[PDB]
């Protein structure tokens, strides 16, 4: 009943991280930049628990399959009453990934055999001040994935990237970190699907709580914070709520609950659903977890 | 001097209310219709029309989630029936649709012509000369209707006569259904009916108001507009009094 949706506008960020075997996990990453016709070599980077043993290109169908399993989980919380109808390279032609030991990246950074050269200092210089500092820390481990999507990446499908890596220390670092900006505030637009990890309401209350939800343009709107722990669930999230009135007959009210963003955990399944859709927070950090030990 | 459709019959007439909610069978089979949701809220209108045409002395005859084939049968039934003691026959279809068609639980279309022509004077001699009303709450295209700024406010009779056809929306455009309250057309059709019927106004008058309301209802989101559009081949004022 409609076919003019999602196009050159649907591009938040979709990340899935699941455990493939004993000491191996696969990371699927889909961001805005990966879905656009790049004309120049683009660089992006993040943190991974361990080192990358292989990199591959998955099919875009994967983007919608991940955003569904998640968007649905947070959808059973909402009450939207809107009107409906009836030293370790991984080269390739298009990209080039490099996975070095966090600290090592700082010391050698300049070295761009990943061919992000012609961007010269006037371009790399930037990343050392606004991103790099937010990728390396007192825990010199934390491997840094260095990716360099080179033009041509657009041709064909399979824009999604996948990283087969070996977790060091039972740690999992779902990459939410951004590029330190002058302003001080960060906007989040991401959905995540990580599994085989143990809950942790200490760092989730912290995050969710520092979330500033979008406005529904209603004076009556109140943003509540939640912390439920149902049967096989435990959700930490914030919703924007406001009551509405009938449009015809009786005086029946309609309590809305929308813009739900937070973390939902499946106590049984041991899976973690993340949803930070267009929410702002002064907190620009990564979510670290522990693999079911 | 004058003329008005006879409405005396205590049991005015039947009211086949085909309420379609689950389009699962369709999301599977018909490929194009896999990204199709269910019509949530339809129930509010189903209970809305039932309440309305109740005080209006109509013997409502509700029908679950019907598939095209069932619908046709349901209609082929109330066609061989006698309606002599009945002075009016109403049919309401609620479900998804497209260009002059009404999807069923299954997922295959069903041209309106093939539904409404099932009750001509020939096919049903019993309803000949008696008003046959049809209200079709469904989509009729993928296009959204734009909204322009008004800045104001003994013998033989034809075979297809006495027909009233209420279209939730003009053609090529979309109908709007709200999960919490119900659907615009159907809700206005009632709020406007259930109120104007006491003061004795024909349906043709009442539908003009309905066009007024739904024309004001705006799809806050995608700047949408819905514009109902009836069609009739009636011969006298259609009006039903109550108590």
């Amino acid at each position: 009943c409609v076919i003019f949706p999602v196009e050159i506008d649907v591009s938040q960020t979709i990340i899935r991280d699941c455990q493939v075997d004993k000491q191996t996990r696969e990371l699927v990453y889909i961001n805005k930049i990966m879905n656009t016709q790049l004309t120049k070599p683009v660089l992006m980077m993040f943190n991974i628990s361990g080192p990358i043993r292989s990199v591959t290109r998955k099919n875009n169908n994967l983007r919608d399959r991940i955003k569904s399993k998640v968007d649905e989980q947070f959808d059973q919380l909402e009450r939207d009453y809107s009107d409906q109808m009836d030293i370790k390279y991984f080269k390739d032609e298009h990209y080039s990934v490099s996975c070095q030991n966090g600290s090592v990246l700082k010391s050698k950074f300049a070295k761009i055999l990943k061919s992000h050269d012609y961007t010269d200092k006037k371009s790399i210089e930037a990343y050392e001040k606004y991103c790099l500092p937010k990728l390396v820390d007192e825990r010199n481990d934390y491997y840094v994935a260095v990716c360099v999507l080179k033009p041509g990446f657009e041709n064909g499908s399979n824009q999604v990237l996948s990283f087969e890596y070996n977790p060091i220390g039972n740690k999992v670092i779902v990459p939410f970190a951004h590029e330190i900006n002058d302003t001080g505030l960060y906007e989040y637009d991401v959905v995540a699907y990580v599994d085989s990890v143990q809950f942790d309401g200490e760092q989730f209350e912290e995050f969710v709580q520092s979330l500033i939800l979008p406005s529904s343009f209603k004076n009556s709107e109140k943003v509540l914070y939640y912390n439920e722990a149902s049967k096989n669930k435990s959700m930490i999230y914030k919703a924007l709520e406001f009551t509405t009135e009938s449009s015809w007959g009786k005086s029946e009210k309609y309590n809305w609950k929308i813009f739900c963003n937070g973390f939902i955990y499946d106590k049984k399944s041991k899976v973690l659903y993340v949803k930070l859709h267009n929410v702002t927070s002064a907190l620009n950090k990564n979510v670290i977890l522990n693999t079911i030990k | 001097l004058d003329k008005v459709y006879q409405m005396k019959s205590k049991p005015r007439g039947y009211c086949l209310i085909i309420n379609n909610h689950n389009f699962a069978k369709a999301r599977e089979k018909v490929p194009k219709l896999h990204s199709i949701r269910d019509r949530n809220g339809t129930h509010l209108d189903a209970g809305a029309l039932t309440t309305t045409f109740e005080e209006l002395h109509f013997e409502i005859k509700p029908h679950h989630d019907c598939t095209v084939e069932q619908i046709y049968e349901i209609l082929k039934i109330y066609q061989l029936m006698d309606h002599s003691n009945m002075d009016c026959f109403i049919c309401c279809i609620l479900s998804h649709g497209d260009k002059g068609i009404i999807y069923g639980t299954d997922g295959q279309e069903a041209p309106i012509y093939e539904l409404t022509s099932q009750f001509t004077g020939l096919k049903c001699p019993s309803l000949a000369g008696k008003p046959k009303v049809f209200f079709i709450q469904a989509c009729q295209g993928d296009n959204y209707q734009k909204g322009i700024p008004v800045e104001t406010d003994t013998r033989y009779i034809p075979d297809e006569a006495d027909f009233l056809l209420g279209m939730a929306t003009v053609n090529n455009c979309v109908s709007y259904r709200n999960p919490a309250e119900g659907t615009w057309y159907i809700q206005s059709l009632c709020q406007s009916l259930r109120e104007r019927c006491p003061r004795g106004d024909d349906i043709l008058t009442i539908l003009t108001e309905v066009n007024y309301e739904v024309s004001n209802k705006d799809d806050k989101k995608n700047m949408g507009k819905q514009m109902p559009q009836p069609t009739f081949t009636l011969r006298k004022k259609l009006v039903f009094p109550s108590d």
